[PDB]
């Protein structure tokens, strides 16, 4: 008499990023 | 009974001699009957690399079963394959799905100890539920067999990620074969392939489709990666043994069209080589005939042809009209670059070396620098040779390494490493080689980048591949690599092939194949340049037939002024745009010198008039 | 406001369809409007692409009209990513005018203000 | 030995060394090691044409003329293999497709003051 | 004196007993130290320069772990602007670094060895 119903989800995963950092060669 | 309805039956379908023979591989099938008569926890994973061969290998064990070759605790286990998709179709109450999987264990349960499960692609077996879990206690106590089989990578994302019901199983690793082992396999497959497509089908066919994908096809595991290319030459030859060939086909098509395009105008052109490709397709035609007068089976050249036909590079054997080309190739090239006779000459030995196949298997067809001073046509040659190759002037691959200045410039042509911003996109050089790998690759001003590339350049050289931010290693196997340089201009050998040893390191300029200083120009080799640029300018003015009669005087005048020793042949360009082109823009654009006219140019004692 | 409640799993993508086959079950009329297009690319996240590109079948045989007004640089940030879609759309650029013709556009906007403002 | 050993110490971590195992160090090259490493190219470029089916037939002078030239002895021996195809493999390869060298049909190998002709 | 005696195997042999540790030595070699930009590779360079992230060559393995037995191998070939350095290292227990940090030297042990002699008695 009673039905399931599933039901949908959303996934988030984010990406870091970096910096170079030059140097001044002396 | 309930199995009847959800699973299926491998046994009565090996009866039947619907199978395919799968001679090889004693080793894998051996464990596995070693492993599946345990007393507990006797349920084996194939787990191998896809493409290898793994649901022959329960093919092959059923073969065996229904033969008779089996040990004493085998007798007519019959095996029963499941469908875990089956399982869920309408099940959309609160109890249907578990009650069916009750129901399906509790036929497998009253039995004595026959029947056994193969459930194929059982990274299903996880989630299914929205349940899925009560197999745990079906396993964990020696009463279900369950051979089943999965790839690598879809093991550990499901169930290395499940360490619970990862105890209760073993690891049957199957790795892929050899190219004998290939050979030993394909000798044994051909009856089925001569059944349901009516050839023949020699065994140096066989034996040179297995030699000849280990080189060009390079994606896919090899038990079959080098069954299609069989399977496909079969097909090829099933289309040729039907109506009509090929060719014929082609030439028919083409002249139907073009008398489509020319009876719609109704330009001339058109109608000339409609006439001659009616003469060719009659001369085939009679051909054709006359064979008739007078193939059937596949050849060692076919498997070539679909090499070739797929996957962009030619490897064929030698082939007609290419002789016609590649011995007028040294010729044919200097009609667009004037001079430099050894140049040409060491680039057309790298293009002849690989068409008639002698060069090295795992090396480049050829990736060499050449330098000099400026305007001399070291970028010409490049854009010049790559124009009969492929027919368009964009199938090279030209990246600049002038603006590769610094250190970690580099990342943008190999991608990033996994888990940062830019992982979608890709590489920049490499997702662009990986798709038809023949291009020519060019390298513009090497001077300019950074002492950290040629860190890049050093295992393309000598190895071929490369891996990147996704973990494919791409071939440049058969690919042209082309260096550009501008060193020294102040010698003649010495001071240029000093400053290179002082700028590049000894392990880089090991690598290479000869060097080509190149040498500049002279006034009596600088006249033939230039018709060549009002020929151009010949063509630019095409679209309103404006063609210039240029005389004699103005081309020996041309060639006195606009000499340069340091320059090249650059200011001749900027100097005809100087004297034609200012005077005729000025002429243009207030009438008088209306299309479908020719004007006449005369020298006048310091410009030349109009 | 179409995606207001769809937490099941074939809600959003039926509701779509509907849409889309209601404008197409009238013979050539509707010219639809989709303001700031930019977010039609992730519009129902599966978890997989299948949706956003719903619309893409059915603009390449030009059966719904679809005028949309997106930000210059938004545009290569959603769309130029997910290039498949860009060449179904014809560009119009909009550059800004001048002082002359702001003259000439303030003095009919003068009859607005001045009944909000009774000035 | 002293100057690259220094330079490898001068490059690592100081116990990163006696972790590993016996650090070599390799020879350089020699005239008289020279002829079998010509065997080795020879043999590979026989076993390349082995499905065509040619084969060669390389005369003793010719083998230590190989040796002769191609002693440069600070690029090691990869010069040699880049000397022979601009020896053998051009002419060969020039021919093979200009009819003349059916398959089967061997070719030897003759001395001429700087080339080799077939 | 000589060498291959156990004029580094006293050494090892008093960082564990009095130390506890079996690798709380420092070698550091002055065998390339004979000019004006060799010594700054020993105490590091300024916030911005070429070798910043690595450190001193000394300081940043004294800065973690102060409880270390330090040796200076080959001190005879040096250039004469180590020792004045080295002089208030055995003179105050305070060092500067390349950052701008203090480093306190008042519980190690210095041992500076050398290879010539040993035919003299
Ligand atoms: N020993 C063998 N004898 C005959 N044919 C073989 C043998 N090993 C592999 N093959 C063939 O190689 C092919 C492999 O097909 P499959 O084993 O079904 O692919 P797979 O290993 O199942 O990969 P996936 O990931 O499961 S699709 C089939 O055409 C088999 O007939
Ligand atoms: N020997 C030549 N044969 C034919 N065209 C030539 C020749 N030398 C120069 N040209 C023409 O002059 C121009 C040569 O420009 P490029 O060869 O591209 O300059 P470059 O060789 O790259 O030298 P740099 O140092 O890189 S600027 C082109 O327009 C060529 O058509
Ligand atoms: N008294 C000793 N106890 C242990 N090993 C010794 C002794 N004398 C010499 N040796 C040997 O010499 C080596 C130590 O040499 P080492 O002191 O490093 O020479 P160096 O003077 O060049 O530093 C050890 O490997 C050890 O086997």
């Amino acid at each position: 008499a009673a039905a399931a119903a599933a039901a949908a989800a959303a996934a988030a995963a984010a990406a870091a990023a970096a910096a170079a950092a030059a140097a001044a060669a002396a | 009974q309930a199995l009847q309805k959800y699973s299926t039956d491998l046994t009565a379908r090996a009866r039947e001699g619907k199978l395919d023979p799968v001679i090889g591989r004693d080793n894998e099938i051996r464990r596995v009957v070693q492993v599946l008569s345990r007393r507990t926890k006797n349920n084996p994973v194939l787990i191998g690399e896809p493409g290898v061969g793994k649901t022959a290998i329960v093919e092959g064990l059923a073969q065996r079963i229904v033969a008779g070759d089996v040990p004493e605790s085998l007798r007519d286990k019959t095996i029963v394959a499941l469908d875990l998709g089956s399982m869920v179709a309408g099940s959309k109450y609160r109890g249907e799905f578990e009650e069916r999987l009750k129901a399906v264990l509790d036929d497998i349960k009253n039995s004595a100890g026959q029947i056994i499960t193969f459930i194929d692609e059982l990274h299903t077996i996880v989630g299914a539920g929205a349940a899925g879990n009560m197999i745990k206690p079906m396993l964990a106590r020696g009463e279900l067999r369950l051979v089943g089989a999965t790839t690598l990578d879809e093991y550990r994302k499901h169930i290395e990620k499940d360490a619970a019901l990862e105890r209760r199983f073993q690891q049957v690793y199957v790795g892929e074969p050899s190219v004998e082992d290939t050979i030993g396999i394909l000798r044994g497959l051909k009856d089925r392939y001569e059944v349901h497509h009516g050839v023949r089908i020699t065994d140096s066919a066989l034996v040179a489709a297995a030699t000849l994908s280990d080189r060009y096809i390079t994606a896919r595991f090899l038990p079959d990666k080098a069954i299609d290319l069989v399977d496909e030459a079969a097909s090829r030859l099933r289309m040729e043994i039907d109506s009509r060939p090929v060719e014929i086909d082609e030439v028919e098509r083409l002249v139907r069209r073009l008398e489509i395009e020319e009876m719609a105008l109704s330009l001339a052109k058109l109608r000339s080589e409609l006439a001659d490709q009616k003469e060719k397709l009659a001369e085939l035609t009679t051909r054709w005939q006359n064979e008739k007068n007078a193939k059937e089976e596949v050849g060692p050249d076919d498997i070539a042809d679909v090499v070739s036909a797929w996957t962009g590079i030619p490897a064929g054997r030698l082939l007609e009209g290419e002789t016609a080309k590649l011995l007028r190739m040294e010729d044919e090239l200097g009609k667009r670059v004037i001079g430099q006779k050894a140049a040409v000459t060491a680039v057309s030995d790298a293009v002849r070396r690989s068409r008639a196949g002698v060069s090295d298997p795992n090396r480049p067809t050829g990736a060499f620098m050449f330098l000099g001073p400026t305007g001399v046509g070291k970028t010409e040659l490049a854009k010049a040779l790559a124009d009969f190759l492929f027919d368009d002037e964009r199938a090279m691959v030209r990246i600049d390494m002038s603006e590769y200045g610094e250190k970690h410039t580099v990342a943008r042509l190999i991608g990033a490493p996994p888990g940062y911003v830019g992982y979608e996109a890709g590489g920049q050089l490499t997702e662009a080689v990986r798709r038809r790998p023949y291009t020519v690759v060019l390298f513009d001003e090497i001077e300019k980048a950074h002492p950290d590339v040629f860190d890049v350049l050093l295992q393309v050289l000598d190895e071929g591949r490369l891996t990147d931010g996704h973990g494919r290693t791409v071939d440049f196997r058969n690919t042209i690599l082309i260096l550009t340089s501008n060193l020294g201009s102040g010698g003649s050998a010495e001071q240029v092939l000093a400053a290179v040893r002082a700028t590049f390191k000894p392990e880089f300029i090991n690598r290479l194949d000869d060097v080509l200083i190149f040498e500049g120009l002279n006034p009596e080799e600088l006249v033939r340049i230039v018709d060549i640029q009002l020929a151009q300018l010949g063509k630019r003015l095409a679209q309103r037939r404006l063609q210039l009669q240029v005389s004699l005087p103005a081309k020996r005048w041309l060639a006195q002024r606009g000499f340069d020793p340091v320059y090249g042949a650059r200011p001749l360009r900027r100097l005809v745009q100087q004297a034609i082109g200012d005077q005729l823009a000025k002429m243009l654009l207030a009438g008088q010198v209306h299309d479908g006219d020719t004007v006449p140019v005369n020298v006048s004692p310091d410009a030349d008039s109009l | 406001s179409m995606v207001a409640g769809s937490k099941y799993r074939g809600e959003f993508e039926e509701r779509l369809k509907a849409v889309l086959d209601d404008i197409k079950n009238s013979a050539g009329q509707i010219i639809t409007f989709i303001d700031e297009l930019h977010t039609i690319v992730g519009a129902g996240a599966t978890g997989a692409m299948d949706a956003g590109n719903m619309i893409k079948p059915m603009l390449a045989r030009g059966e719904l009209r679809l005028v949309g007004a997106t930000t210059l640089d938004e545009y290569r940030k959603h769309i130029e990513k997910d290039a498949a879609l860009e060449r179904r759309f014809q560009q119009v650029y909009v550059g800004e005018p001048s002082v002359e013709d702001t003259i000439g556009i303030l003095r009919g906007l003068k009859d607005r203000y001045e009944v909000h403002h009774g000035v």
